[PDB]
């Protein structure tokens, strides 16, 4: 079938990466010791989309782990569901690349990138049926931004016909440990526009705000923040794993959503969202998940969509349901929010059904959507970028390893381009 | 989990038994009337 | 010796053929294993001893729906080679299912067309099922219709197209697949029946009185349309028809071959007590403007031809008095150059009932295939929808980079435009 | 002798049949020892086959069928991955028809009764209990070993577990279905099962 | 009486006749001891006490497959002296098989062939399998064919040969060895049947759906071709084609004797019940270019003669209708100087299926041995391989210090060009 290659990069990227492999292993009924559990045909007929079979029958991951620390590599190895990952795909690099785009992209990260393209190669040319890549990384740091986008670039000239799909973690302005987010992220967006075609924006502001409000959480640990991300990750690729009535795809998502090819930045929702207090107490039906997917906070990015206009959206549903109820729910939500959709794109709503519900639920939906409110965060972190760039804030750590100041203004000019294109399509 | 085609496109004799267990079954009149 | 070949392309065609072959297998008494415990000669070849393989081919560029049929209960019914799985679905793109990934599938699917049509001479037609806005529904269907035109010259092609909805689209590239398919559907198919989706959702809502219908209930009603369409080839009747004269009785001009579809009665079993179903009222319910399966209001459409097929116990002249009353009733208006406007075929066998379906057992049924000038509204709304988004080059770079040339959209516009101007040239 | 001469099932078959031959000749120009086609046996005795909830099914319900032995393990990832596909083939093929055509008899490589029951709880076809010696006799008869630990009689292991083998009336193998074999078609070898020639009579 | 003596030279020859002498034992009821529990004399001879030993010789210079037969399941069916093996492999060298080590094995080979001649009356032929890419098969293939043609030159010297495939092969010196077989498969061979492994692979992976097949799965497919070709010699019935009518309606010229095999009801178990399995489609599949058992497209050529040996329950009326539509189809072409260029071999014996193989119980089969001018192309790729090899003295010194004389390499290239000269002038 369609092989999907998962690569996770960075301290942030490996933590969502491990949590994503809790979720899809629960969906496909796989033990942490690797063997399959149960008699569940509908979760095993499409096992090759994310898994490979391997000598003794262990469903080995197609997962590639890169991070230039001996940091979260051995914490996810010693943790639960960590004995799945191959003890070959772990590429460490024991020097550290702390909070620097230089130590991931140009220097240091460039010597270990020559071995992680090897692991991408021998995993992918085994079967020449690759539908896409799945990259997870944060742009507000070192290894995740630098070496993360460094693998992003070199994978695209070797397979220049297939999807790469980034569940990126953007700066998240308010809650921001360390001080070099405006330099690192702005000097990383201009590759996520050129050699990218499917970008998924994820902030820790709206991830915390989903926790504090739709779940009401008091001590939201980093484990269950990633559980919200991994649920949405498993829902956006549900059709590559389960049969359905209106079958979606990652390429069906890509062709249908993005306009002119630099507009590929998407909010993400996953909204059967309740607490455990009001967990028995909800009529879980199609007309009310549509009310929950289309109200601000439930979007995982901290850019408020009511200040903009959805150019094209998608409503990739998962569960037992009847189809004219999703069709009339898309039409009436376009009718009441007519100012929130675009006049030169009729019917700004993709729909699909993955049939098999998520584990535990009975219906769910993944709302990925292009918004012209997305430049709200782009101007936010470019404002932080120019406020530091005027006075020449901490830069000798960057240029000391070798980069030009002219390269930084190319990053700001290319990113200020993205602010203008969204504006003129708004 | 039982996907739609499996759950409804099963053979007619099995669906026959399953729904027999759940309750399957100018004007003109007959020659009597005048 | 009648022998019709069903070709299903696209994900819509595959599961609309699951119910189409659902109705055909339980009509003839053919079990899912293929055995019975010569009326079947038009849809089934008798293989070996006692088993009946369908005269079907299933095509999709994704495996996810077609190996679902292989792994389901209709495994041993079908010959395992015409089940065609691709490698990657075209993904809502006309250019990919036609140019790049559509080439590795047409050379082998038409190879089975070789081996399935070479059995007996006198092929009856091509019942092709597809979606219009789907990627492989429009692209792969176009490649088969072009290469069946060059391989078979004068053979009939009964195309059933699930047209885009007026309101629903479930895609934004839906005009880009609908407009560029009618480029390559006018000069290739012979009898093209247009179908909607929420028109039949409305049928399930009002006639069937079911709260939550879905696509598997769509395909049951459409299966009854195909069964009542080809009931003459399977079974005897008072006025037998044949699909080699449906084109000679429905379409006057070679370029206009677009028809509506209707069925009657659609009654739930719990409301079937309150009426005695007669021929003099199922014809009126068929002609009622909220009963068609395209959602095109026929009050502004001059009718040009009709094809009413009757099933079951029906006397031939309460048909004739039903057509007498609808000549004289004003709300359906006939065009002045076509004084007679009906063909009324009659078959003895009543329509069968699927177990677990919502259709009540009925002694008589009508299916109307009507050619009218109402289709001008169906194509003028897609006329407004396509160029409003093609105003500023939206989504064109996917098609251009996949094999289209910029300007193929342009010339596919003026021949869709020449399609509407012939309609009001008839209406005057 | 089929498929292997040096089988415990084969030698008990040989001793019983040739003992009847000696007694017949003593009671009576008789070929001694008897011929292999003339050799006859009852393969499953009366208390062998049990379906779910443990009711006894004799051999008389396997007539006119296509029956197959399934050697499996509870902890084997191969067996766990192959089990839903065989449930799927069983349910769709058997219920697609007026009568049911195939039958599976399960024999085990589980460590104990708990693993046996935990693996049995998902299976609706017939089964042979671990403590019955026939699950070892058929094991040595069909050459199916997880590892080389039986003192084997110059064999090689015909396959590793899981295995489906369709069985004839007198213990001959009708055709091998190659999951882990020379053809190695994992989970697609159940398609190769034909059921017209291997009628268990 | 009638008989065919089988000579198996080379590792390929031993393993093709390995499956051949398994099928020949199964079809007669020859148990693997010689004892049955007169249509057998062509392949077996009585031995007084009900024993049937094959009329065979297994020749191989290496003691690695012959001694494996001597410790196999057929030890007590072959004659111990009929299995003649050397001590040192020719080891992919035509120089060993023809100049150095082919002298202590060839005198014993003609000794056992001599004893196989004077125990049977009516010696029909010398059907031989060899391994022209490979030292023992080609080298002893040349010496056996020359020495048999100086003391027995009169009888048929029909030969099946495993020519290398164009892309896939398992050597580097086989372009040398294959052109060095040309002066034994041209002026000594009466009937040459071209084979290669890759096309046989394609047959068993497209038609039997064995995606990853092995060497023995090719040997059973060849063994069915041998049995169906020599099916007239044993089983009675309709029009009978022996090994004298073979090379008189098929071989046009004294040196144009290269043909191809197309046994094609090749269906495993799950595509057979689903199809007709009729006379009309087995001919269409046998004439299908992708079912050619050696890799050679007949469209890039021109047929001179074809002999379709039908077997099973076929009747002559379906045979004459099936060959009639081969004339009508314009894809398949024949020379202008052979208007009637077809032969039929209708025999009343269903083919035997090995119990545990990869075929079904097919009721009707056909294998057609066809001379076409397209078979110049399996030597045209051979031209290109030898030209780049021999241009600057490739693996040559292994021949040079082993009995080979220079200039023999060049005249083999000129003989191969002389064959292509005849095959390009005959198609005019
Ligand atoms: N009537 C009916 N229409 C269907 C059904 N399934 C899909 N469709 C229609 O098909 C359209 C989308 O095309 P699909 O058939 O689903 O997709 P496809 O033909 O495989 O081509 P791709 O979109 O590239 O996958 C939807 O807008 C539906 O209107 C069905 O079961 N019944
Ligand atoms: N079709 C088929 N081809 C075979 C078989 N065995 C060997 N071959 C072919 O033989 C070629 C190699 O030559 P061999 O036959 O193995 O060697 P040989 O004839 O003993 O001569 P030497 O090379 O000296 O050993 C390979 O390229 C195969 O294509 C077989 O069983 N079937
Ligand atoms: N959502 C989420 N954010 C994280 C996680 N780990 C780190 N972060 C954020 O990422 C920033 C640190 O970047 P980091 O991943 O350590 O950089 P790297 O190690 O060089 O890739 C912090 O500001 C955190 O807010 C995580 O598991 N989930
Ligand atoms: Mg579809
Ligand atoms: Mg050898």
């Amino acid at each position: 079938m369609r092989e999907i290659v998962h690569v996770q990069g960075g301290q942030c990227g490996n933590q969502i990466g491990a949590k994503f492999w809790e979720v899809i292993s629960d969906e496909h009924g796989i033990d942490p010791t690797g063997t399959y559990c149960g008699d569940s045909d509908l979760q095993l007929e499409r096992i090759n989309v994310f898994y490979n079979e391997a000598t003794g029958g262990r469903f080995v991951p197609r997962a590639i782990l890169m991070d230039l620390e001996p940091g979260t590599m051995d914490s996810v190895r010693a943790g639960p569901f960590g004995q799945l990952f191959r003890p070959d795909n772990f590429v460490f690099g024991q020097t550290g690349a702390g909070n620097n785009w230089a130590k991931g992209h140009y220097t240091e990260g460039a010597e270990l990138i020559d071995s992680v393209l090897d692991v991408v190669r021998k995993e992918a040319e085994g079967c020449d049926c690759l539908q896409g890549f799945q990259i997870t990384h944060s742009l507000g740091g070192g290894t995740g931004s630098g070496m993360g986008t460094l693998l992003i670039s070199k994978v695209r000239e070797e397979y220049p016909d297939r999807i790469m799909e980034t569940f990126s973690v953007f700066p998240s302005p308010k809650v921001s440990d360390t001080v070099v987010e405006p330099y690192n992220a702005t000097l990383s967006v201009h590759q996520l526009v050129e050699n990218a075609d499917e970008v998924q924006v994820i902030d820790n502001e709206a991830l915390y705000d989903i926790c504090f409000r739709t779940l009401k959480l008091t001590t939201p640990t980093y484990g269950d923040l990633n559980h919200l991300v991994s649920a949405a990750m498993s829902g956006v690729t549900c059709c590559l794993r389960f049969p359905g009535q209106l079958n979606s795809d990652l390429r069906k998502l890509a062709v249908n959503l993005i306009p002119f090819p630099r507009l590929h930045f998407f909010l993400i929702g996953f909204a059967p969202l309740t607490s455990r207090g009001s967990q028995q107490y909800r009529a879980l039906s199609v007309p009310e998940l549509t009310q929950q997917m289309f109200d601000a906070k439930n979007m995982m990015c901290a850019s408020d969509p009511r200040h903009g206009r959805y150019l094209t959206a998608s409503a990739m549903f998962r569960g037992r349901m009847s189809t004219k109820e999703v069709d009339e729910q898309m039409l009436n939500v376009q009718n009441k929010n007519s100012s929130y959709f675009v006049e030169w794109i009729p019917n700004n709503m993709k729909s699909s059904v993955c049939d098999i519900p998520p584990k535990g639920l009975k219906m769910s939906v993944t709302f990925v959507g292009n918004s012209t409110a997305i430049q709200e965060m782009f101007k936010r972190v470019s404002d932080q970028f120019t406020a530091m760039f005027r006075r020449k804030a901490f830069l000798h750590w960057y240029t000391g390893e070798g980069m030009d100041e002219m390269e930084f203004t190319e990053a700001e000019s290319n990113m200020n381009d993205l602010v203008s294109e969204y504006q003129q399509y708004q | 989990w039982t996907t739609e085609t499996r759950s409804e496109y099963e053979p007619p004799r099995l669906r026959r038994d399953q729904l027999k267990a759940a309750g399957q079954w100018m004007a003109i009149h007959v020659s009597r009337t005048h | 010796m009648r022998e019709v070949i069903s070709i299903h392309v696209g994900q819509a065609g595959i599961q609309i053929g699951n119910a189409c072959w659902e109705l055909f297998c339980l009509e003839h008494g053919i079990q899912p294993d293929g055995q019975m415990p010569d009326a079947f000669n038009t849809f089934f070849s008798e293989t070996g001893a006692g088993k009946h393989v369908p005269r079907c081919v299933f095509l999709d560029l994704e495996p996810t729906v077609v190996d679902e049929v292989r792994t389901g209960t209709y495994r041993h019914l079908f010959h395992p080679e015409q089940l065609i799985s691709g490698k990657e679905d075209a993904a809502n793109n006309f250019a990919r299912g036609h140019y790049t990934i559509g080439k590795e599938i047409v050379d082998l699917s038409l190879d089975r067309i070789r081996k399935l049509a070479d059995n007996c001479t006198g092929l009856q037609g091509f019942l092709m099922f597809n979606a219009v806005g789907g990627g492989t529904g429009s692209g792969l269907g176009c490649l088969l219709l072009e290469r069946l035109s060059v391989d078979y010259g004068k053979k009939s092609k009964l195309n059933f197209c699930s047209w885009p909805s007026p309101q629903v689209s479930t895609a934004v590239v839906e005009p880009y697949n609908s407009v560029l398919s009618t480029h390559s559907l006018l000069e290739h198919t012979d009898v093209a029946v247009m179908l909607d989706n929420e028109a039949i959702y409305d049928i399930c809502r009002r006639n069937l009185d079911i709260e939550r219908p879905t696509y598997t209930n769509l395909n049951r009603l459409i299966a009854q349309v195909i069964s009542s369409l080809t009931a003459s080839l399977r079974f005897d009747g008072a006025l037998n028809v044949d699909v080699t004269e449906f084109q000679t009785n429905l379409v006057p001009y070679p370029r206009i071959h677009f028809m509506l579809s209707s069925y009657a009665p659609i009654i739930s079993a719990e409301k079937a007590y309150h009426e005695q179903l007669s021929v003099a009222e199922i014809t009126n319910s068929a002609f009622e403007p909220a009963s068609m399966m395209a959602k095109c209001d026929p009050r502004h459409g001059k009718y040009m031809a009709c094809c009413l097929m009757y099933r079951g116990d029906v006397v031939p002249k309460d048909v004739n008095a039903a057509v007498a009353t609808i000549k004289t009733k004003r709300t359906i208006q006939f065009v002045d150059w076509c004084p007679t406007g009906f063909k009324c075929g009659i078959n003895y066998q009543p329509p069968t009932v699927v177990p677990g379906g919502d259709l009540a057992k009925v002694m008589r049924a009508v299916c109307m295939i009507s050619n009218s000038t109402a289709i001008a509204e169906v194509f003028s709304r897609m006329d407004h929808k396509f160029d409003l988004m093609y105003a500023k080059r939206a989504f064109v770079h996917w098609y251009v980079g996949e094999g289209m040339e910029e300007g193929e959209f342009s010339e596919a516009r003026e021949d869709l435009a020449a399609l509407e101007k012939d309609y009001e040239e008839v209406g005057i | 002798s089929q498929p292997v001469f040096a089988s415990p099932l084969n030698v008990e078959k040989r001793r019983l049949n040739e003992e009847r031959a000696l007694m017949q000749a003593q009671k009576a120009n008789i070929q001694l020892p008897p011929n292999y086609g003339d050799m006859d046996l009852i393969l499953f005795p009366e208390g062998s086959l049990k379906n779910s909830n443990n009711t006894v099914i004799p051999q008389s319900h396997l007539k006119g069928k296509s029956v197959a032995l399934y050697f499996a393990d509870g902890a084997d990832p191969k067996c766990a991955s192959l089990l839903p596909f065989l449930l799927n083939y069983y349910r769709t093929m058997n219920e697609g028809g007026a009568n049911q055509k195939i039958e599976i008899i399960f024999v085990s490589l589980d460590r104990d009764r708990e693993a046996f029951e935990s693996h049995r709880a998902h299976m609706p076809w017939l089964s042979i209990d671990l403590e019955n010696p026939l699950t070892e006799i058929l094991k040595r008869h069909f050459r199916v070993m997880k590892e080389y630990e039986v003192p084997t009689y110059g064999y090689g292991s015909r396959t590793g577990v899981p295995s489906v083998i369709v069985i004839g009336s007198d213990g001959r193998e009708a055709q091998f279905l190659p999951i882990c074999s020379g053809l190695e078609e994992g989970d697609r070898a159940l398609l190769r099962w034909d059921w017209r020639n291997t009628k268990f009579a």
